[PDB]
């Protein structure tokens, strides 16, 4: 059946994972102990759908996910928290030492000694599946585990399973904000290895979500929880067509056919427009014409790039709730009338649509309002080429002086792995310039 | 004030691979060396100070051992008699042509023989009784940032690799404490000593080859020149010394692919760290050539620290990169070329 | 299970450690008998980093106390928290160093290092994993300077892939406390520039100034000065033994803060320090700590970063706080004060957050900085050194214990060759 395996890698992936599983349990009615009271309420009904959880005879619902870190700190809070009786206790920790912001320690040195145990549970998870779709990988660029461990895992999964969707949900690096001096290296080296092996890579930046939580929700002291709780809704919109019913279903194997023209240009963005507080939930109609326009304005992107400096190639639009299709056709007509939103000449259509009837669920203790309708937008632009240059320009400076390279060489790397990885990203800058060129014949 | 000279050499196809039908990957338009493979949309170019095309005998730019010497190593003996020091590095990977361009063969001799013979046979035309010449010779290795003498015989007991210490003399410069320095009269003595040394040099088996070098080997020649000039009395009133270092380096050894564990990995990391320091020092000498106040990181690796007085100041430094033209060896050749580029980025 | 082995050599190191354990035991709840009498459950989950189990739920630390004379050792045992030390770890001897590096490195320390390596080997093989070591000592005598450096040289050979921190107490510019600080400090920098990964330069004039015009104390004794160092030590190792939203071990900071392997001398700092009367006139917020942690009147280095430039900085926060505040403030520092930061490093700040703060506060912070201004400490010593070495003043007390003049020039040059490595990154072009 329609099945997906989630893999949470490093601190960001695991914390975002926590957020995601607190949201998956409430939509379906699973208590944190893994039980369902609906088993007593109505007999013979699927609410804890088999796409995200496996069932037992005792009426438990155990999630199809694997968390891995290299340090026991972040995953020791799942064993000592509310959701301790939900996950299979084989939550992979390689405690010993983490990657400490080094790609090499997460690839070979400390990255090994735990990957075989990771793929064994990934086999036990897939063998339980009656025909699976793909894998959801949640990690961050910049950290030593989120980059290295993921790049190693992605390459093995490319041999074992092969023709399966490998979708990534990654935290891309901000241009100004940062929490490390080695995010450029750990990004450029992850790209060189997770580009021939990924199928689609959804990007989010922390700076883009801070400005939303300030402007849209009136929060001037936001934390990582108020940040992960939007990332939960974005994954829920993607994963709703497998769980809940709707008119136009959109499975996971459709994205990579919709949003990836070429096999190297598969770096789309994300945005979730109706980010509203309870006070501004009123004074608002919250119609499709407002939301869809809100998904195309730069002040509501979850990545800090101005799409008016580029051209859209493709755009998926996944609606949730009370939504009639005509209200989508008219909205897309309006968006196509405008001259700011500019498309390539080789894609007049440039719109995939999906609709699902189940509206979102409001988490208790949240900053999001209850909504009759919600929308996501997974777009592919050339404006990303103006971010990959920045991360490259930083790479151009430090590597000129060979700073923070002793630490990589010291854990099984070469000087030539940087030049080979930096030359692969200078080609991905030329491709995004080719796709934007006017065609002729 | 100091001039670095990078030269890059391409070997011809092996007999083992001229029949196996390997696909040529490196080309040249005379000046620049280009790397191309049909699979790739991209082709990388590399311009060096000197390219020694040794692929096809019928080329108008063929480079035999008589050319790699006359173009690179011969201007280093012309400078040693002026009283200044010289360094000559040999970089490559296993199968590139390093030991063939450096030492050579029974009847096709590399740089060491054509240099020593052109030394001893060039002082015997200026060896008066007024001017004299004395030659001494040392030969050591760096293994995991630890100096070892190779011309010392082992015994009948456990580990016989005795580590020595590198000290800093205030006037002259750094030196190894306890190193056997031997006196030489001909080329045959150097040949015997080197043949005695390269059997003690560290070697391990890896996927690349049966015998891969795991140490930076350093061969030194100290030349003294005593002149007698009249100062109204007895005349011994002159001696200027010159140092000639010829060094065979190890390879990078991508530890990602070769799934290394233990001492090899350890060794690998050591060699990778020394090559990173050496590269930086070589690229800091080139900035001075143009002109800029800059600081050389000599005391970051032992090899660049022992050769401080042969790398900077009024000193000449040469570097021979070797690369294979086969398509099986394309990540190694590219790393070699990228490493040679940063040396000379003038 | 990351584990730290804590050596403490000499009077300075031993007193600082005796105050540090008084501080960490308060953080985990251990009493002077070794018994846990806490309230929370997060105090015991990661207590292995500094303690080992015993029979009756008693916790014995990994202290390796070292001294060449028994006077300082006797004081620790005859003290408040002295019954929490394994007596087989008080490794000491007679025949002290005499404020002489030679006696502690060649004559009277070589005959005792083989007994300290026994306790190191016994406290390290009884540990599942090991993030590294950390030493507290002084570069002004012979025991902390000599018998400490040798231990580092002999631990790197055994454990090279592990961390060697060193909370060193460097000499002060204006007023000395020993007359042979220059020699004993240069000959330790010669052995702390090749063998260590994090060195934290502390100076006592800065701590006097903190006690005076930041804390308003008119009788600052040494316990009050070590109360400051114990706070920094606690802060570097908070994200190993407590949880957080952004965690930072030792190697994580060493990989951010050390661009080139030799420049690992940092200038520490702690916030907030509020002086018991301005406690009710201050806000407990992130900017009020960020303004105190970047001010030159709070660092412990006696070196003004305004005469230099930051190459990297770190900020270990402790408390329930917002990450946007940290990111925004650490961006504002670089934007407003770009001249005090390097251009070829885009972001010079590393951030870390822990959720469980120090028992009496709602928020705390800890600061590490790599500045070129550190050269002012060394450039002075080499000015003293060559003034005393030109005349060979106090040298026969060093040559009479088995040393040569060549071992001095060696140490004189490296330090200078370090200043040029810092002055390389001082001016903008
Ligand atoms: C009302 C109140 O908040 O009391 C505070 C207090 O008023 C001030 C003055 C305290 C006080 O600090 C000092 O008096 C002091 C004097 C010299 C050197 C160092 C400290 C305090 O004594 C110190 C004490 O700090 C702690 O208790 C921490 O746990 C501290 N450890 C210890 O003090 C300690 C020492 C020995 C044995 C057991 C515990 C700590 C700090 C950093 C990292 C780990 C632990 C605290 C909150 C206070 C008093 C008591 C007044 C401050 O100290 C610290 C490090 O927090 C100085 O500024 C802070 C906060 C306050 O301003
Ligand atoms: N949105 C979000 N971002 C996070 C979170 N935790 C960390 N990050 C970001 O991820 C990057 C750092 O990556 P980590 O996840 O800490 O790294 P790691 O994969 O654990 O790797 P090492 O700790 O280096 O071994 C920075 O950009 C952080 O801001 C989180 O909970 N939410
Ligand atoms: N210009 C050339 N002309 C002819 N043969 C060449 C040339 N350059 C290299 N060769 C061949 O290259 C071979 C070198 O192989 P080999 O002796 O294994 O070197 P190597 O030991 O593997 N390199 P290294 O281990 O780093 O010293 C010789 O046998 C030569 O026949
Ligand atoms: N901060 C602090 N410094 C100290 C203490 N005791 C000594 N010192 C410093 O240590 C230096 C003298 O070193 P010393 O401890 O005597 O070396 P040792 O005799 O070999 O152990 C002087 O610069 C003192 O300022 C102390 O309790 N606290
Ligand atoms: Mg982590």
């Amino acid at each position: 059946m329609r099945e997906c395996i989630s893999i949470h890698v490093g601190q960001a992936g695991v914390q975002i994972g926590n957020a995601c599983w607190e949201l998956y349990c409430l939509e379906h009615g699973i208590q944190p102990d893994g039980q369902m009271p609906s088993d007593k309420t109505i007999g013979g009904g699927d609410d804890s759908f088999n796409t995200f959880f496996s069932e037992t005879g005792a009426g438990k619902h155990v999630p199809r996910a694997v968390f891995v870190d290299l340090e026991p700190t972040v995953i020791d809070e799942v064993r000592t928290g509310t959701y301790r009786q939900l996950f299979h206790p084989e939550q992979l920790i390689t405690g010993k030492e983490d990657a400490a912001n080094n790609y090499a320690r997460g690839h070979y040195t400390i990255g090994k000694e735990i990957i075989d145990l990771v793929l064994d549970r990934i086999r036990k998870l897939a063998d339980q599946c009656t025909g699976l779709q793909g894998f959801l990988v949640f990690h961050s660029f910049g950290g030593g585990t989120g980059s290295g461990f993921t790049s190693l895992l992605m390459e093995r999964l490319s041999v074992d399973y092969g023709k399966k969707s490998k979708l990534e949900f990654s935290i891309y690096p901000a241009p100004q904000v940062s929490t490390a001096v080695v995010e450029p290296y750990n990004s450029i080296l992850t790209t060189h290895t997770t580009l021939e092996h990924s199928d689609c890579a959804f990007m989010v930046d922390n700076e883009a979500i801070y400005d939303i939580c300030r402007r849209n929700l009136d929060i001037e002291r936001p934390t990582y929880t108020n940040l992960n709780r939007l990332i939960s809704q974005i994954v829920s919109s993607i994963t709703a067509s497998l769980r809940f019913d709707g008119a136009l279903n959109v499975d996971l194997t459709e994205f990579q056919t919709n949003l990836v023209p070429y096999p190297r240009i598969h770096f789309p963005l994300a945005t979730y427009a109706p980010v509203i507080s309870a006070e501004k939930a009123y004074h608002e109609q919250l119609s499709v014409a407002e939301i869809t326009n809100a998904c195309f304005e730069p002040a509501n992107q979850m990545v800090k790039c101005d799409p008016r400096h580029g051209k859209y190639m493709a755009c998926c639009l996944l609606y949730r709730g009370d939504v009639v299709p005509k209200d989508v056709n008219a909205a897309i007509a309006t968006i196509k009338t405008k001259r700011s939103i500019q498309f390539v000449d080789w894609c007049p259509t440039g719109f995939k649509v999906g609709i699902n009837y189940q509206p979102p669920t409001v988490v208790p203790g949240g900053d999001l309002a209850k909504v009759q309708r919600a929308v996501c937008m997974l777009s592919n632009t050339t404006a990303i080429a103006e971010a990959w240059a920045r991360l490259d320009h930083k790479f151009d400076l430090m590597y000129a002086k060979r700073a923070f390279v002793h630490w990589y060489v010291g854990e099984g790397m070469e000087e030539g792995e940087f030049s080979e990885a930096r030359e692969d990203m200078a080609a991905l800058e030329k491709d995004y310039e080719e796709v934007g060129v006017d065609s002729v014949e | 004030n100091s001039q670095v000279t990078v030269a890059v050499r391409v070997r011809p196809f092996s007999k083992r691979e001229k029949t196996e039908k390997a696909s040529q990957v490196v080309f040249t338009n005379g000046e620049e060396i280009t790397v191309e493979h049909p699979d790739m949309k991209q082709v990388y170019s590399f311009i060096y100070d000197v390219s020694f095309w040794s692929f096809d005998e019928c080329h108008p730019g063929y480079a035999s051992q008589t050319t790699v010497y006359e173009t690179l190593a011969a201007p280093l003996l012309d400078r040693a008699f002026e009283g200044y020091n010289t360094c000559l590095f040999a970089y490559g990977q296993t199968g590139s042509g390093k030991s063939y361009t450096m030492m050579g063969l029974n009847e096709e001799p590399g740089i060491i023989p054509r240099f020593c013979e052109d030394l001893f046979a060039q002082i015997a035309k200026k060896q008066t009784s007024e001017v004299s010449y004395h030659l001494e010779m040392s030969f050591f290795e760096v293994y995991n940032e630890k100096i070892h003498d190779l011309l010392v015989c082992k015994g009948e007991n456990g580990q016989r690799k005795q580590p020595l210490r590198a000290r800093e003399h205030p006037v002259s410069g750094p030196y190894v404490e306890g190193l056997s320095m031997n006196v030489v009269s001909s080329y045959s003595d150097i040949q015997s000593w080197l043949e005695l040394g390269n059997k003690q040099r560290a070697t391990a088996a890896t996927g690349m080859n049966d015998k891969s070098s795991r140490s930076h080997s350093v061969f030194t020649l100290v030349m003294t020149q005593t002149k007698t000039e009249v100062v109204e009395g007895e005349e011994h009133d002159h001696r200027i010394t010159s140092r000639i270092n010829l060094v065979d380096l190890a390879g990078s050894e991508r530890c990602s692919t070769a799934h290394s564990s233990g001492q090899r990995l350890k060794e690998g990391v050591s060699i990778n760290k020394s090559l990173l320091t050496l590269g930086k020092v070589i690229s800091a000498l080139s900035e001075q050539a143009n002109g800029k106040r800059v600081f050389i990181p000599y005391r970051e690796s032992t090899l660049t620290w022992l050769l401080k007085e042969s790398l900077g100041g009024n000193s000449k430094t040469a570097m021979i990169a070797t690369v294979s033209p086969a398509a099986s060896n394309i990540e190694e050749t590219l790393s070699t070329l990228r490493y040679a580029t940063q040396a000379r980025l003038i | 299970m990351r584990e730290i082995v804590h050596i403490q050599a000499g009077q300075c190191g031993n007193q600082i450690g005796a105050k540090f354990w008084e501080v960490i035991s308060d953080e985990h709840g251990i009493d002077p008998t070794g018994s846990y009498h806490g309230d929370s459950d997060l105090q015991l989950e990661r207590i292995n980093v500094y303690y080992n189990e015993a029979t009756g739920n008693k916790y014995v630390p990994r202290a390796i106390l070292v001294d060449l004379e028994p006077g300082t050792m006797d004081s620790v045992r005859s003290g408040p928290f002295g019954q929490i030390f394994r007596p087989d770890n008080f490794v000491f001897g007679q025949s002290g160093a005499g404020n002489n590096w030679a006696k502690g490195h060649y004559t009277e320390g070589a005959e005792l290092v083989d007994s300290v390596l026994d306790v190191v080997r016994k406290e390290s093989e009884s540990c599942d994993c090991l993030q590294g070591f950390q030493l507290t000592h002084s570069l002004g005598g012979g025991t902390g300077s000599g018998m400490g450096t040798l231990l580092i040289s002999k631990i790197r050979e055994e454990y090279p892939d592990r961390i060697m921190n060193t909370f060193s107490v460097m000499p002060s510019p204006k007023v000395s406390d020993t007359v042979v600080e220059p020699y004993n400090a240069t000959l330790s920098v010669h052995q702390l520039v090749e063998n260590t990964d994090e060195t934290y330069c502390i100076d006592n004039e800065a701590l006097y100034d903190i006690c005076f015009r930041t804390l308003k104390l008119t009788t600052p004794t040494y316990g009050d000065l070590n109360h400051l160092v114990s706070a920094t030590m606690s802060g570097v190792t908070t994200c190993l033994r407590f949880p957080g939203q952004l965690n930072a071990d030792l190697r994580k900071l060493a990989v951010n803060m050390v661009p080139f392997p030799r420049l690992h001398f940092f200038m520490p700092g702690f916030a907030p320090l509020t002086s018991r009367g301005s406690q009710q006139y201050r806000a407990l917020t992130v900017p009020e700590l960020t303004q105190q942690m970047f001010d030159s009147k709070n660092m412990m280095a006696a070196c003004d970063p305004r005469h230099g430039r930051y190459l990297t900085v770190a900020a270990i926060f402790r408390g329930r706080m917002s990450m946007k505040e940290v990111d925004e403030q650490m961006l504002n520092v670089q934007n407003k004060n770009s001249s005090y930061f390097v251009e070829w490093i885009p972001n010079n700040v590393k951030t870390a957050v822990c959720d469980i703060p120090p028992r009496g506060l709602k928020m705390s912070a800890t600061f590490i900085g790599n500045s070129t201004a550190i050269q002012e400490l060394f450039k002075r010593i080499s000015e003293q050194f060559t003034a005393m070495f030109r005349r060979k003043a106090f040298l026969h007390w060093y040559t009479g214990e088995g040393m040569d003049e060549m071992e001095f020039t060696e140490a004189e040059s490296n330090m200078n060759d370090l200043v040029s490595e810092y002055q390389q990154y001082q001016d903008a072009t």
